[PDB]
């Protein structure tokens, strides 16, 4: 899984 | 029986979370193992597999059913202490939990530290801009 | 920091609990050692130096400055399990203390009871005595 | 001390 957007 | 503001400290506590959480058995990251990263489940309408470490307070979304989630959070935040944790939450002296404590506190700052930091630099990036088209149009 | 419920577990909350305590600096029965054994003030009208076990629930008055505290709580009530607790808060594990505060509520409980019961008999004396006035001409 | 009387 990946980072947040932001 | 234990104060809301500690209750995420327990698996028990971060596995209720995963109310609709759709990876279940047959996947690697299934509650149980979400919750023993340390994960929350809080989605949004936006991302709706959205999770947080409690501790660390690192978001994260596109979860794949083979992903590990203990994996997962050491790429993704390998400095969360929480990892390190080895002992179960009954074996922790209060000395040890307060020290923890102490650092999440301060981990729950950073993280609203960094966002308006974030936030003030987009908001100065408009202001300047706006200016700058005014003394454009000049 | 600590919730309420539990701030009587340190020896730092208990002391500051003494506002008024007229036993001080060359007496037996400090604050200092008054919160080492356990004791919470809490004056009445009636006694004004009234002092309670956190733990147990035993309260004392009729303090003299002579008086040490722990050998007044063995004395009075020698069942308490805080006085049985040789490690400092800090280096308790928490399912030491857990068992500590589930103890204690325990205790609350039979104490909340015992004085339930007194009042009951006392009730039951006024009652008795209306009576037997009424059966008299 | 001694025992809160009642
Ligand atoms: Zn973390
Ligand atoms: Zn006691």
């Amino acid at each position: 899984a990946r980072t947040k957007q932001t | 029986t234990l104060p809301p503001a500690w209750q995420p400290f327990l698996k028990d506590h971060r596995i209720s979370t995963f109310k609709n959480w759709p990876f279940l058995e047959g996947c690697a990251c299934t509650p149980e193992r979400m919750a023993e990263a340390g994960f929350i489940h809080c989605p949004t309408e936006n991302e709706p597999d959205l999770a947080q470490c409690f501790f660390c307070f690192k978001e994260l979304e596109g979860w794949e059913p083979d992903d590990d989630p203990i994996e997962e959070h050491k790429k993704h935040s390998s400095g969360c202490a929480f990892l390190s944790v080895k002992k179960q939450f009954e074996e922790l002296t209060l000395g040890e939990f307060l020290k923890l404590d102490r650092e999440r506190a301060k981990n729950k700052i950073a993280k609203e530290t960094n966002n308006k930091k974030k936030e003030f630099e987009e908001t100065a990036k408009k202001v300047r801009r706006a200016i700058e088209q005014l003394a454009a149009m000049d």
